[PDB]
């Protein structure tokens, strides 16, 4: 069951380059994309994400698109920037200047079909494609305009494949341009219709995680992408590594989504920890239990008891009784039966894998679709009417074509979503 | 790529020119023949500087730029002077005879000689390039040419290159260096005329400038050449995210974003730091927060206005030298807790920061000290339209007695071409005024 991954924008490239780096190093692959591991597990289902070349050579199921060659060109020159394949470098020259229009209508719709004609590539060489992954932001124009234009056509040429993605969502906390909440609404809009399944990456998560808990004063993009990767290598270890639970990514769907629509999930991780800090304690299992649960290591800004779990997946890593971790995480369930929906019977899964992450003896991974992430989307939407109202800024996107009604359409349909998350939350 | 073609138009313009390519010379260590050694791909690149030069076979570097003036004696001092060698002779452009301080002329009757000769180098240049970002244009408000020729160069640029992107740096009128009576008629008519041609403008007020020179570098009557060296400074400033590279470099676009609500609304205020002469800078440095507190003293500013009595839609700070975020954001925390700074309620309070590492330049001679880091702050306030308050008062007092309208009219104008601009400008305070009501 092979994935194809994609890649869009700057930050779609740099989280994307750097989730390459930490798996392939959990998969043994070294940059020349040679394998030097001690353990046959690394190899068992390395073709979900790897294509095998000539020598025995393990070269990512990637694809890497962005409308300017400044972050690629810094991705071929990064540390693992030789194991991609060359011919799936597809970039343009004009940018999208943070425009969702350009992204989606005008630039990016010029250099569409030269992507689709890689995704084709690397499709008819797999056995099984079970489907496709996106790294992006919404808060640009390339990864978010030309993204989601990617996804819809991606779902018109593979309708019944599954479309996933990690939305890294803007924050004025973190913030390049003040249209960002306009980018983002208008993906949202996207990723509601023509994803299955989509990790909300908030950046005023992993800013607040960096500043108050791991107490860097000034966090840079740099550590931001450390807590990023440490995610996404543990949400995809299930994918990665054999098991029998949420293996595919199809089970996964049908898992952690009871409604089409309300599939944004809040991913977290324990511990938190950042960059060079050397761990020299490794938590016992209710210390990672405690944490992987606590809104402190939530990587979505919302807090988990404004709303209630329709789905959890867990994923411990490393060396542990496996009874304590039943143990603990029916406990947790016991202890706090309020937080989880009495109407989906037994809606906590979870898994074990016996390698642990790089630097740590032991990590556990958090996936919850809870009811409370309408409160990332309330905020959105609240940054967005104040500017909407006076029409602030919107002639970068007519000057592109677009209407005002289009806006509007997208504002409406973000709040449905809001208010179907609220629906639940009552039930 | 994304390459800028500079132009400009008239004496201010191209002297404002000789300062500012001077300076980018020094900056990027180019010698006044256009040799640099420190580039070692001879006859090409798609290095940062590349943006405003290219690069001959023999290894020169060439200005992007045309200059314009229809009278020849300015240009003819860059013919003949220091740096004659880093322009081609066709970038030298002049008529015999200027515009007389009459919009009318640098338009019409004058303009309309040269029109098509300039738009032929300028294609010359633009085909050279491999991804053309737009045009930075360089004018007075007051002179004939300034004001007249630039709004007939900027219509046909909007003709021949679309929706490319044209930037102005405009020089707005002060009584202490003024050359004609009529400054404000010409102030109005070109205002009026470029506002749809132009995506961001950049005014410099002579008499700011005027005043930064006397009270903090001591110079008792200051010249042309003081005032050019500052404002070139400035200038550079802006451009350097464009000319440099750099982790924290954020190009002049992405601010661009933030500055511009809507298309009318596209005057930035600028304010510059530090402006200290050798005498006083010495055994003296100005820290990252001290520079940044200057920022928000109106006696810095480009313009004369008072932006403590308006309300701020954008804030941005362009830093070079030695600094580094942390910094910065602990001196905007302080600040924002001690400064009369207001947003308006539509929009997001935060300020977007971007730094070039490469410290700031002086020219030789020059009355600047030479200083290890500097800012430029480019700010969206309602104040700056006091700027056109005070052009537009003297409008009105001279157009109620039709003075001086005759030298216009005599050149084919019509007094509703007059009307027209100034209920243009009328239209402009109001928005100005709208943008900074509360929403409903
Ligand atoms: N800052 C600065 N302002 C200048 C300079 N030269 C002229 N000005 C201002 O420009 C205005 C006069 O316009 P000019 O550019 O001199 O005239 P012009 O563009 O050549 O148009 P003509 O009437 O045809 O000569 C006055 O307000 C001057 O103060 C200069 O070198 N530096
Ligand atoms: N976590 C993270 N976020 C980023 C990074 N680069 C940009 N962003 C965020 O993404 C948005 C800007 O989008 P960007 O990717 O630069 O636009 P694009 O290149 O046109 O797709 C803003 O909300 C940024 O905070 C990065 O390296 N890491
Ligand atoms: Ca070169
Ligand atoms: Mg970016
Ligand atoms: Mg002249």
């Amino acid at each position: 069951r092979e994935i194809v991954h994609i890649q869009a924008g700057q930050c779609g490239n740099q989280i994307g380059a750097k989730f390459w780096e930490v798996i392939s190093d959990e998969h043994g692959i070294d940059p020349t994309g040679s394998y030097h591991g001690d353990s046959d597990l690394q190899l068992e289902r390395i073709n979900v994400y790897y294509n095998e070349a000539t020598g025995n050579k393990y070269v990512p199921r990637a694809i890497l698109v962005d409308l300017e060659p400044g972050t690629m060109d810094s991705v071929r020159s990064g540390p693992f920037g030789q194991i991609f394949r060359p011919d799936n470098f597809v970039f343009g020259q004009s940018g999208a200047g943070n425009n969702w229009a350009k992204g989606h209508y005008t630039e990016g719709a010029e250099l569409v079909d030269s992507v689709l004609d890689v995704v084709r590539k690397e499709s008819e060489s797999c056995d099984c494609l079970q489907g496709f992954q996106l790294t992006h932001s919404l808060g640009g124009g390339t990864g978010s305009g030309m993204g989601t234009l990617l996804i819809s056509k991606i779902r018109e040429e593979y309708p019944d494949r599954i479309m996933n993605t990690f939305s890294v969502m803007p924050s004025p906390k973190v913030s390049d341009t003040v249209v960002e909440p306009y980018n983002a609404t208008l993906s949202v809009h996207q990723l509601v219709e023509n994803t299955d399944e989509t990790y909300c990456i908030d950046n005023e998560a992993l800013y607040d995680i960096c500043f108050r808990t791991l107490k860097l004063t000034t966090p840079t993009y740099g550590d931001l992408n450390h807590l990023v990767s440490a995610t996404m290598s543990g949400v995809t270890t299930c994918l990665r590594f054999p098991g029998q639970l949420n293996a595919d990514l199809r089970k996964l769907a049908v898992n952690m989504v009871p409604f089409p629509r309300l599939h944004f999930f809040m991913p977290g991780f324990a511990p938190l920890t950042s960059r060079g800090s050397q761990q020299y304690r490794a938590l016992t299992v209710p210390e990672l239990t405690q944490q992987m649960f606590d809104s402190k290591n939530m990587m979505a800004a919302c807090d988990p008891r404004h709303g209630r779990y329709l789905t959890v997946a867990a994923i411990f890593r490393g060396r542990m009784s496996m009874k304590e971790v039943d143990e603990q995480m029916l406990n947790v369930q016991n202890k706090n039966s309020s937080y989880f929906v009495e109407w989906i019977p037994n809606n906590v899964k979870t898994a074990v894998c016996d390698i642990p992450p790089r630097g740590l003896k032991m990590s556990a991974t958090f996936i919850g679709n809870s009811t409370a992430i309408q409160e990332l989307f309330k905020r959105i939407s609240e940054q967005f009417t104040a500017m909407f109202r006076r029409k602030a800024f919107l002639h970068w996107y007519t000057g592109e074509g677009m209407d005002e009604m289009e806006f509007t359409e997208a504002e409406s349909n973000m709040n449905d979503l809001v208010s179907e998350y609220q629906q639940y939350q009552d039930a | 790529m994304r390459e800028c073609i500079s132009i400009h138009v008239g004496q201010a313009g191209v002297q404002i020119g000789n300062a500012c390519w001077e300076l980018y010379c020094l900056e990027h260590g180019i010698q006044p023949d256009g040799q640099m050694p420190s580039d070692k791909t001879i006859g090409g690149g798609d290095d940062s500087f590349n943006t405003f030069f290219s690069e001959t076979g023999a290894g020169k570097h060439v200005p992007r730029a045309v200059f314009v003036d229809l009278e020849p004696t300015v240009i003819d001092e860059v013919r003949t002077g220091t740096y004659r060698q880093l322009f081609h002779p066709e970038q030298l452009i002049t008529g015999k005879e200027d515009a007389a301080n009459n919009y009318a002329r640098g338009h019409y009757t004058i303009g309309k000689e040269i029109i098509d000769l300039v738009l032929d180098r300028i294609r010359k240049l633009a085909d050279q390039c491999t991804g053309l970002q737009g045009f930075l244009v360089f004018h007075s408000f007051g002179g004939g040419t300034g004001s007249g020729f630039t709004s007939l160069l900027m219509e046909r640029l909007s003709v021949d290159y679309g929706k490319k992107s044209k930037l102005e740096f405009s020089i707005y009128p002060a009584p202490q260096v003024s050359t004609a009576v009529v400054e404000p008629y010409n102030s109005i008519l070109t205002t009026h005329t470029t506002l749809e041609h132009s995506d961001c403008a950049f005014m410099v007020d002579n008499e700011a400038i005027y005043d930064i020179c006397r009270r903090n570098l001591d110079i008792e009557r200051p010249t042309y050449t003081n005032l050019n060296r500052l404002i070139s400074q400035i200038v550079s400033s802006i451009t350097a995210s464009l000319r440099f590279d750099g982790a924290l470099n954020v190009d002049l676009t992405e601010f661009q974003t933030n500055l511009v609500p809507y298309p009318r609304i596209h005057f930035p205020l600028a304010t510059y730091a530090p402006v200290i002469s050798a005498e006083k800078a010495y055994h003296e440095q100005l820290s990252v927060a001290e520079i940044t507190n200057a920022c928000f003293e109106p006696a810095n500013q480009m313009v004369k206005c008072d932006p403590r009595h308006g309300k701020y839609m954008a804030c941005c700070l362009l830093y070079r030298g030695d600094v580094v975020p942390k910094d910065v954001n602990a001196a905007i925390a302080t600040i924002k807790t001690k400064r009369s700074i207001q947003f308006v309620d539509w929009c997001p309070t935060g300020f977007k920061v971007g730094i070039n590492y490469q410290p700031p330049t002086v020219v030789p001679g020059g009355d600047l000290a030479k200083v290890q880091r500097a800012v430029c702050m480019l700010s969206n306030t309602t104040a700056i339209a006091e700027a056109w308050a005070r052009l537009d008062h003297k409008f009105d007092l001279m157009y109620a007695k039709r003075a001086f309208v005759h030298w216009y009219v005599g050149e084919g104008m019509e007094e509703g071409e007059f009307s027209e601009a100034r209920e243009d400008m009328a239209a402009l305070e109001k928005d100005y005024e709208e943008v900074g009501v509360d929403s409903v």
